[PDB]
């Protein structure tokens, strides 16, 4: 009851997925440009 | 007759009744706990 009244109940449940998905996708896609730079500098 | 009717019956009845009294005094606490739990559940329902 305490949680549903303005706590982790509606704090985390978005935080978890949004932060995880955003950070993972952004880091992988930023590594994409690193892979492409390696492509350019190799062949 | 008399020997068994006294030792066997009455003392046993006393023991049984004291045990029952102790059991009731124990059950009081479970009643308290049930009351508290139901109050909490009602609070949850009202919140929702």
């Amino acid at each position: 009851f305490l949680e549903q009244e303005s706590g982790v109940q509606q704090a985390r449940k978005r935080e978890l997925q949004q932060a995880q998905s955003e950070a993972q996708g952004k880091l992988a896609m930023l590594n994409s440009q690193l892979k492409r730079l390696d492509e350019a500098t190799s062949a | 007759m008399l020997l068994q009717a006294q030792i066997e019956a009455e003392r046993a009845r006393a023991a049984h009744y004291m045990s029952g009294a102790g059991l009731q005094d124990s059950k009081v606490g479970t009643e308290q706990a049930k009351a508290r739990a139901l109050a909490s559940q009602a609070d949850m329902t009202d919140l929702n």
